[PDB]
């Protein structure tokens, strides 16, 4: 049914889901 | 003095062509995360 809307982004922990510089030496 | 072939056509007939269909196939499913376990115990009984 297309659920897209409820698409997780969280994991069983509530949490969330996985989505220069020159240094000076 | 022969007469011209008739080419006219009405707007429905040369706009409104039978279409092609879009893609039927549009498969989408989310997977399932791997379940984690559980490992409580409760404080009475640790110890007690």
């Amino acid at each position: 049914l297309y659920a897209l809307r409820d698409h997780l982004d969280s994991k069983l922990v509530p949490n969330q889901s996985t989505d220069h510089t020159n240094v000076l030496s | 003095p022969p007469t011209l072939p008739f080419h006219g056509e009405s707007a429905y007939r040369t706009d409104y062509v039978p279409k092609p269909l879009p893609e039927v196939a549009k498969p989408v499913e989310v997977k399932l995360p791997p379940t984690l376990p559980f490992n409580a115990q409760s404080c009475y009984r640790s110890e007690y």
